[PDB]
């Protein structure tokens, strides 16, 4: 019919458009997002940019605390975002309070999926427009990076990009995981897993950065904490001096 | 006074060797008052038998519960119903009146056709299964029944032996009994065929 | 919003009718044929699979027959997904009466009780019917040997001898030239074999294609014994009707 | 009724007795009262015995759900959380009185649950209406770091002790150890107390002792051919 | 259902000329051990009614915080809808009245007993009681719990009639007051050293005097008897 | 406010429903997959591809468990697979684990989640689920069984079968293929040899991810010293075994 | 019907075109004058027959004893509102033992307006109101729109012709603020308001209803030959 | 046709819908929120349309709870749900925790309420740009807040017609004090800003609404403005754009 497109249902081709139309709204902030796994830790960093000075910068975010082993990096438009966080935070306490242990990111990245697919299966919700990415340190799976998408598709990564020209960062970690011949960055200080991954970002995007140009979320064990601007400063000095 | 002895009414159970055996009186009757002599409380869903003691309306309102869920059963899986699924389907129905509880005891006893067992399983007001290989009672004189059969009973009995040892059993104990007696029913259930005998017993 | 995007497919059209009832029937003769002859002596029901392959297994396959209780089946043709649904509905309504009579069934009852349910989906809610068609093969004490057919707008109707699915109009046309008043369960199957002989849409008929089955008065004193049957018994009426 | 969970640094051995009674008959002198949540995680139950079964079977079906989602192997304290809860609800109308015991990707776990709520740890729990018999021998022989010969020792004689000082408790002992990366061992029958003697005449009886009043057949077999 | 848990006191109070005195005592009782000292319960509505609310410590936080936020309801909107369409003790009254009662009918009360004091927007005196039946009544003085008729009577011998308030100084109330509070903390077995006092005036508004003692006791003729007798 | 409750599904005017024909056209879209039934097994076989290379295909799988006798497989969409296996295994629990206290037979399970695609195909505010499942399972009185589910709601019992893109082709070959008495090693070798002619990419035994429902492993129980139940029938094999029998071909 | 359908649309405009189509009530509406000097309030409405042998519809409710309501528009809206302006009057009363205050009920008024602006499937009321009323701050004229507006004047007109009402109130505007305690002037001035407003449909004894409040007076409606004094 | 609901995408990524609400933004009066080291000053202006009216008796700025001040621009009726809308979750916290309800909580709030009203066909996404703030005890806070559901922090915020000349003379005020400036000398700004952002608006005349929550001046309450102090920032606008 004449509608196949302003509702979730297939195509004669067999397909969703509208869920197409999702992923053609993720890249509207225009914000690159970079996450690799160290080998006790797992870092990400994603841009920071304000397009006036009369917004505080302190609340640009797109590093969202979720679990306080779980953070949650967000490409895509930021009221969705809010609602994806708010979500999860509920799924989280509920995790907690019904199981007696705080929720494993792997079961996050499920919960949040399922949802999606709900959203694509009414006629009448929105799917969001954002592409998640959960970075956390298990102790039964160890650091670990899991991509969920406005389809409820998910898969794990070794490292992983979003963005417009996330295709970029993807050659650099292509070429470094072929020489390293292992799956994941030997290095055992969560500060030289920062550095690293801010190197392959300035090769990858071409552009050089500042204190107030970047964000950086790390997860340690049993914890999840970000950086300020002061402590970002002291990784971009201590990469000229390797 | 409490539901269940208003009536009376009982059920034994035994397994003997390839082959089971079951019995109830049939006194039905309300305080003092014996009303039917004619009332079975022993019925049977494909070949899983069933006898039920205790309160008289939930024994026939169970009854015909069961009769709907095996009838699915049958019409859906097309075979008939093995007594260890039906041991699981009578707990789980107890255990949905757990409050407005039913007063009933359930006594189920067939035997595998896959293998030949004999199987007995025992139950009480809301559920609970009750495991022998020796054998099950329940009703309003259980006590007197436990006490006859743990005397008598001998691992792998004979058919026809089996017969004797549980005829015996109930008619003692039924004439210890006030809320029993009138008339009594044995069914020896072998492997292909089962065999329904009416007992002579003094009335009263 | 939500009014804009609403198709409304149960009002009627200019004729004073119901398109999504007429597209169910022309999605049907897309279906299997089923048949039902009823003799004297007992029904049979005899439908033709629409699938077919030497990989398909044939052998735990009842797509088109169903038990509704041991006195009453039904052959089915359309949807199988929605006929399910009913089939289910249908034998917990039979149980249900079975509950508070004690008593089994009559055909009547159980017919006219999935008739009302099709009618509720075209009557209201703005939902498509259920598009089955069924034949009831029964029996009863107080009109005997019952034969059944309804149809996904809620109606049913009493036949001596029926089609549906593919070729209603032409082993309608065959029946009618071969039908007895009176006939015996073999002539029965006899005339059902040949009928959809003359109407499989492959050049063969055959037993790993055929559902067939009966409810016979075989079982005396007022028992009847339904069969389905094995594929490798109805081989062996098949060469007993000289089709193979 | 008498249940012992006796913690070690290897593991934890879980113990219990078969006979279960029903007021002054016993009605059973065999059923296994040690129930398995998960193959890892096993409890014993004591109490009503209807109310015991029940729920365990309510919460395995449960865990095992969960289990199947996080695609990770299940946790004691997650079957400790669904039983708390289920149980306050009624607020003490469902008498359970559970020693959950197991062993998982944290280590070994003991712990108890009462039947209004409450939920108590330690490294050695008793349990049941025999539960007094077993405690006064388990204080003077426990230590802590037993290995699992001893543990089990110790487990099934405070079982025998409740056996001869408690009149619910009497059967066969039954025993499940589980240890740290390892399948679940049960050993049921582990010890038999006390065997029943030899009758001193046996009690068969000739045939048509009895009489019958008349006699049918009744073939529930199949409806029928011809 | 509800039954006294955690219980104050009482409230004592009276009209004068140009306005009202409330007091009350300082205490949160758990029966005969006194497990709470230094708890207040005269409690300021606006700034020219003070509600004391006695019975339970337990539902008084849940109406403490009833008054609040009818301030706050109240001062949505304009700013001559807070200089002069502000609450009154004749509208704070209702409110606290309305709710008990629905609460009373629904079979869980809130156990409390309220007096509502205050002086009107118009220039008039207003001091009403209201309970956990729903009862309310005026009255030119007024008391709650013991001091229901412990405290009432020697105030009630001050200013019999209505007629006779302006007859009385503020001063002599202020005496009145102090003095039944003496009389509370002699024969009730509940009592507190501690009391806070507010005086509501219509010409200078609120002013709260907390953390009176009372003093002037005796106890001297406590040792010229012995015994039973 | 919301008002659909009107089906989005109607009938054609040719007689058909035309959603479930979008949905078929979107299962030969998705990834291939197939399954063999042995007189003394059965086998599944599917491919794991993925967005990326640099992606884990470990911590993803295809081959998902409802019960220790029975596991499904799917070609078509990855979300609505997912959920509703979620679903497959919530009423298997509720609805044969309550009321009987034990695991469905295969077939049971079969019109338990077949339901559940229906209810997708009625009742506005849905769209059919975009995918075809193999259920295969073991139960006790009918042996070993494989069926498949479509997106409209029906289910056939097959010996063999094959979904996804590369059907036409992977059935014609299993035509010949499938004897009536295979073995279980057999059909192991049978099922790599017939995806390997549906496959493109890089053949290991770490993007084929193969299942049995063979034989029972008392060494899954997870216990012992219980002879009464017996181990799940179902295993996963991890990749090490599969690439014994890429070299076993 | 491109963007003009629905109350869920927008309007590349930024608009919604339902609002402006329900303000045209007030445009075939009938006029109506209000007007308020500090210790008076008076609304002066032209009422209107069907035909000779049909009566004269009502355009003013009693809502409270020092409180009116004034309809211009659709009739059978104007009667939603003002039984809820009446509930909630009664509530205030009831509960605070207070006066409903004007100031107030204009809000209660927009909210409930603007929720079947929301939700699809309501509608904007095409009825507008003139509420006038006496309370402890004194006077007060509101005038209410069917988009939810509520606004404090010194007097105003709607229905049509309104604007010829309100130059005659531009002009005379210092006159009725100073005229306090004598009701009749502000009433005179009224009808003189709405004799602008006339299409040469003549004030008769039974054509025009007036309805004051005052400082003493609770709210009246003078109608029949009360209006003759007036006229 | 991708221009009927809320709940359809378009593959540019626009949901035609919320970027025509700030189209009746547009259509508001100059509403600015001051960031100021002591607190928050808002001032709105407001039209005065006609002599009819009845002078300083109607405000658009209203407060919630006490200490966030709210002031909108776009619909008036609609952002009057909003606010009213605020209220009820800030009593509900404020009733739940004991304590006035933090500002980046009822960030929060209205964030979630106004991203709710995309997701459902049943609705229409609000058009009003609400500017909110105040004192707690984590500081002063401001946000603006869109009728997309976005939001950020601010050192000055703006809305209306003339919020092209407003932006810029902000810019100006943080380059004249990049450290800040009092509550108690903002007052006289907000009226220099407004009276400049009515030159895009001058067909008409108007009146100044001034109201401030600051720490040092009201207690951290939210109150407005007025007398001698109101006429007084009247009078230096006056004189500066003469």
């Amino acid at each position: 019919a004449g509608y196949d497109r302003h509702i979730t249902i297939f195509s004669p081709e067999g397909r969703l458009y509208q869920v197409e139309y999702a992923f053609k709204a993720t890249n509207q902030t225009n914000i690159n997002s970079l996450a690799v796994r160290g080998k006790d830790c797992t870092v990400v960093i994603s841009q920071k940019k304000v397009p006036d000075k009369l917004l505080d910068p302190t609340t640009v975010s797109y590093i969202f605390c979720i679990s306080r082993t779980i953070g949650m990096v967000v490409n895509g438009p930021i009221p969705d975002a809010r609602n994806a966080a708010l979500r999860a935070k509920a799924e989280a306490a509920e995790f907690r309070y019904k199981y007696g242990y705080d929720m494993p990111c792997d079961v996050l990245a499920k919960r949040m999926a399922n949802l999606s697919q709900i959203y694509t299966q009414r006629a009448y919700m929105r799917p969001l427009g954002v592409i998640l990415t959960f970075v956390s340190v298990d102790e039964e799976l160890g650091p670990s990076i899991y991509k969920t998408d406005p389809a409820g598709y998910y898969v794990g990564y070794k490292a992983t990009a979003t963005g417009p020209k996330q295709q970029e960062i993807t050659t650099n970690l292509e070429n470094h995981f072929k020489k390293s011949k292992i799956d994941h960055i030997n290095e055992e200080s969560w500060e030289k897993v920062v550095e690293f991954a801010i190197t392959h970002m300035i090769d990858a995007l071409g552009t050089e950065f500042s204190k107030n140009d970047l964000e950086v979320g790390v997860a340690t064990k049993d914890k999840f904490f970000t950086l300020s601007a002061e402590n970002i400063e002291e990784r971009l000095v201590a990469i000229a001096e390797q | 006074s409490d539901p269940s002895s208003i009536n009376g009414g009982i059920v034994v159970a035994m397994t003997g060797k390839d082959c089971v055996a079951i019995a109830c009186d049939l006194r039905l009757g309300s305080q003092s008052l014996g009303v039917s002599n004619k009332f079975e409380k022993i019925f049977h869903y494909g070949h899983v038998f069933l006898g039920i003691t205790g309160l008289a309306t939930d024994v026939t309102t169970l009854n015909e519960m069961f009769r709907y869920k095996t009838n699915l059963y049958k019409l859906k899986e097309e075979r008939a119903i093995e007594p260890e699924t039906f041991t699981q389907l009578v707990s789980s129905s107890l255990y949905e009146r757990r409050f407005g509880p039913y007063f009933v005891g359930p006594v189920v006893a067939g035997i595998n056709s896959k293998s030949g067992k004999p199987f007995i399983a025992g139950f009480d007001l809301i559920g609970c299964i009750d495991e022998a290989k020796d054998f099950i009672v329940s009703g309003t004189a259980s006590d007197q029944l436990f006490g006859m059969c743990e005397s008598l009973y001998e691992p792998n009995l004979e058919p026809e032996d089996l017969f004797e040892t549980i005829s015996q059993a109930l008619l003692n104990a039924a004439d210890r009994d006030a809320l029993s007696g009138w008339g009594a029913v044995v069914y020896i259930i072998k492997k292909d065929e089962v065999v329904k005998r009416y007992l002579k017993m003094r009335q009263d | 919003g939500s009014r804009r995007y609403d198709s409304r497919t149960t009002i009627f059209s200019p004729e004073g009718r119901l398109y999504q009832v007429e597209y169910a029937l022309e999605s049907i003769s897309h279906a299997g044929t089923a048949i039902g002859i009823m003799a004297s002596d007992g029904i049979v029901l005899a439908a033709e699979r629409k699938v077919t392959s030497t990989l398909l297994e044939q052998d735990t396959s009842t797509e088109k027959l169903y038990k509704l209780n041991d006195k009453i089946a039904v052959a089915v043709a359309g949807l199988t997904a929605d006929a399910e649904i009913l089939i289910n509905t249908a034998r917990i309504h039979a149980q249900n009466y079975l509950k508070t009579y004690n008593e089994d069934i009559p055909v009547e009852i159980l017919v006219r009780r999935l008739s009302d349910i099709k009618q509720g989906y075209t009557q209201h809610g703005g939902l498509r019917p259920f598009g089955v068609s069924f034949i009831y093969a029964g029996y009863d004490d107080r009109y005997g040997y019952q034969l059944y057919t309804s149809n996904p707008s809620g109606n049913y109707t009493g036949w001596k001898a029926i089609s549906v699915g593919a070729n209603t109009s032409a082993a309608q046309t065959l029946l009618q030239m071969d039908y007895k008043d009176d006939m015996k369960v073999d002539d029965a199957i006899e005339l059902a074999l040949k009928t959809l002989s003359k109407t499989t849409d492959s050049s063969a008929l055959t037993y790993d294609r055929l559902e067939f089955a009966t409810i016979r008065k075989g079982a005396n004193d007022g028992e009847v014994y339904q069969k389905i049957f094995k594929p490798q018994e109805i081989k062996d009426i098949l060469v007993k009707t000289g089709i193979t | 009724t008498t249940i012992v969970g006796v913690k070690f640094n290897n593991g934890v051995v879980i113990a219990a007795d078969t006979r279960s009674t029903q007021g002054p008959i016993v009605a059973d002198k065999n059923c296994a009262k040690l129930h398995r949540i998960s193959p890892k995680i096993w409890c014993a139950g004591a109490g009503t015995a209807a109310d015991t079964e029940a729920v365990t079977q309510l919460i395995g079906s449960n865990i095992e759900l969960h289990s199947l989602y996080t695609s990770r192997e299940p946790r004691v304290v997650s079957a400790l959380q669904m039983l708390k809860q289920h149980l306050f609800k009624y607020q003490g109308h469902i008498g359970a009185y559970l020693i959950v015991a197991g062993v998982d990707p944290t280590g070994s776990h003991l712990f108890s649950i009462h039947a209004h709520g409450s939920t108590d740890v330690g490294y050695y729990l008793s349990l049941g209406s025999g539960s007094l018999a077993a405690m006064a021998v388990l204080e003077s022989h426990w230590k802590q770091d037993l290995t699992k010969e001893e543990a089990i020792k110790l487990a099934s004689d405070a079982i025998q002790a409740g056996i001869w000082n408690d009149l619910g408790s009497g059967s066969n002992v039954d025993v499940c150890v589980m240890e740290i990366g390892k399948d679940a061992e049960y050993l049921r029958n582990y010890l038999t107390p006390n065997v029943r003697e030899e009758k001193q005449k046996s009690y068969k009886f000739p045939r048509g002792t009895t009489a019958v009043l008349k006699e049918s057949i009744v073939n529930i077999c199949d409806i029928q051919e011809e | 259902t509800q039954q006294p848990i955690v219980t104050g006191t009482s409230v004592i109070s009276m009209k004068y000329d140009n306005g009202v005195i409330i007091a009350a005592d300082n205490l949160g009782s758990y029966g005969s051990l006194l497990r709470f000292n230094g708890v207040e319960r005269l409690i300021p509505v606006g700034d020219n009614t003070v509600v004391g609310i006695s019975g339970d410590i337990s539902d008084m936080q849940h109406i403490e915080r009833l008054l609040k936020d009818l301030v706050t309801e109240n001062a949505y909107d304009n700013p001559l809808a807070d200089a002069e369409e502000a609450l009154e003790p004749s509208y704070i009254f209702e409110y606290l009245a309305t709710v008990m009662y629905q609460r009373r009918s629904k079979m869980n009360p809130l156990w409390n007993a309220i007096i509502v004091a205050g002086v009107q927007s118009n220039g008039d005196q207003f001091l009403r009681y209201v309970n956990l039946l729903g009862v309310t009544y005026s009255s030119p003085t007024l008391a709650t719990g013991f001091g229901a008729h412990m405290a009432n009577p020697l105030l009630r011998k001050v200013v019999d009639r209505e007629s006779d308030i302006p007859k009385t100084t503020v001063q002599v109330a202020e005496e009145a007051i102090v003095n039944a509070m003496r009389v509370l903390y002699y024969r009730d077995a509940r009592s507190s050293r501690n009391f806070s006092l507010a005086i509501i005036d219509k010409n200078t508004g609120l002013t709260f005097k907390k953390n009176l003692q009372v003093e002037n006791m005796k106890w001297d003729f406590a040792k010229d008897i012995k015994g039973y007798g | 406010t919301d008002r659909y409750s009107f089906s989005l599904t109607t009938f054609s005017p040719s007689g058909k429903l035309g959603q479930i024909d979008y949905a078929l056209t979107a299962v030969k879209q998705g990834v291939t997959s197939l399954g063999i039934k042995a007189t003394n097994g059965v086998v599944i076989a599917t491919e794991k591809k993925s967005s990326s290379p640099l992606a884990m295909s470990e911590t993803l799988s295809k081959v998902s468990l409802l019960t220790p006798d029975i596991g499904a497989v799917y070609s078509g969409m990855g979300p609505d697979y997912r959920v509703l296996v979620d679903k497959s295994r919530k009423v298997a629990h509720t609805s044969y684990k309550r009321i009987y206290g034990e695991y469905p037979p295969t077939k049971l399970l079969v019109s338990e989640v077949a339901k559940i695609m229906q209810e997708a195909t009625q009742s506005g505010g849905v769209r059919p689920f975009g995918v075809s499942l193999l259920i295969a399972g073991h139960d006790e009185f009918n042996g070993f069984s494989l069926y498949q589910v479509d997106p409209s709601g029906s289910y056939f019992p097959w010996k063999a079968t094959a979904i996804g893109k590369g059907s036409v082709a992977a059935k014609t070959f299993l035509e010949k293929r499938w004897n009536d008495e295979l073995e279980l090693e057999d059909a192991i070798h049978i099922a790599l040899l017939t995806l390997k002619e549906s496959v493109e990419g890089e053949f290991n035994g770490d993007t084929i991810e193969l299942a049995i429902i063979g034989d029972e492993n008392p060494d899954l129980l997870g216990y012992t010293g219980i002879p009464t139940d017996k181990g799940p029938r179902f295993r996963k094999l991890t990749s090490q075994e599969i690439n014994d029998r890429l070299e076993a071909l | 019907n491109n963007y003009d359908g629905d109350t869920v649309t927008f309007s590349p405009t930024g608009r919604l075109f339902q609002v402006e189509y329900a303000l045209e009530a007030i445009k075939q509406g009938s006029v109506t004058v209000g007007l308020r000097s500090n210790t008076h309030a008076v609304l002066v409405a032209l009422k209107r027959n069907a035909d000779e042998l049909s009566s004269y519809q009502k355009k003013i409710i009693k809502c409270d004893e020092h409180m009116g309501l004034s309809l211009a528009g659709l009739a059978p809206d104007a009667r939603v509102l003002s039984n809820y302006l009446r509930q909630q009057c009664n509530y205030s009363s009831l509960v605070f033992n207070r006066k409903l205050a004007v100031e107030r009920a204009g809000h209660l008024l927009c909210d409930k307006a603007q929720k079947n602006t929301q939700s699809y499937g309501g509608r904007p009321y095409g009825v507008g109101l003139l509420i006038i009323g006496y309370d402890k701050s004194g006077a007060h004229l509101l005038e209410f729109q069917p988009s939810g507006n509520v606004t404090e004047l010194y007097g105003t007109a709607i229905g049509a012709r309104s604007q010829g009402a309100k130059t005659y109130l531009e002009r005379t505007l210092d006159t009725f603020i100073k005229i306090d305690g004598n009701p009749d002037e502000l009433i005179k001035a009224g009808v003189e308001a709405i004799s602008q407003s006339l299409r040469d449909e003549s004030l008769t004894v039974d054509n025009l209803s007036i309805a004051i409040v005052g400082k003493d007076t609770p709210f009246t409606i003078y109608d029949g030959e009360a209006v003759a004094k007036y006229i | 046709g991708y221009d009927l609901s809320n709940s359809v995408f378009s593959p540019d990524g626009r949901n035609f819908q919320v970027e025509y609400a700030v189209k009746a933004v547009e259509n508001g009066t100059t509403s600015i929120g001051i960031k100021c080291n002591d607190g928050v000053v808002f001032a709105v202006e407001k039209l005065i349309t006609s002599k009819l009216l009845v002078p300083q008796k109607n405000v658009k700025i209203q407060v919630v709870d006490r200490h966030i001040g709210c002031v909108y621009s776009g619909l008036i009726p609609d952002g009057r749900h909003l606010v009213n809308r605020g209220r009820e979750e800030a009593a509900s916290f404020k009733k739940l925790y004991k304590t006035p309800i933090p500002i980046p909580a009822f960030a929060d709030r209205l964030g979630q309420y106004v991203q709710a009203h995309t997701l459902y066909n049943s609705v229409r996404p609000f058009g009003v740009s609400t500017i909110f703030g105040g004192v707690d005890k984590n500081g002063a806070h401001l946000y603006m807040l869109e009728p997309s559901g976005s939001y950020w922090g601010y050192k000055g915020a703006a809305t209306g017609k003339g919020r092209q000349s407003a932006k810029a003379e902000l810019e100006k005020l943080v380059d004249h004090h990049p450290e800040g400036l009092s509550a108690r000398e903002a007052v006289k700004q907000a009226a220099k800003i407004i009276y400049l952002a009515h030159e895009d608006n001058k067909e008409k005349d108007f009146e100044l609404e001034i109201s401030w929550c600051s720490l040092s001046e009201t207690n951290g309450l939210h109150k407005f403005v007025k007398g001698d102090l109101l006429q007084e920032a009247i009078d230096f606008a006056q004189k500066e754009i003469n």
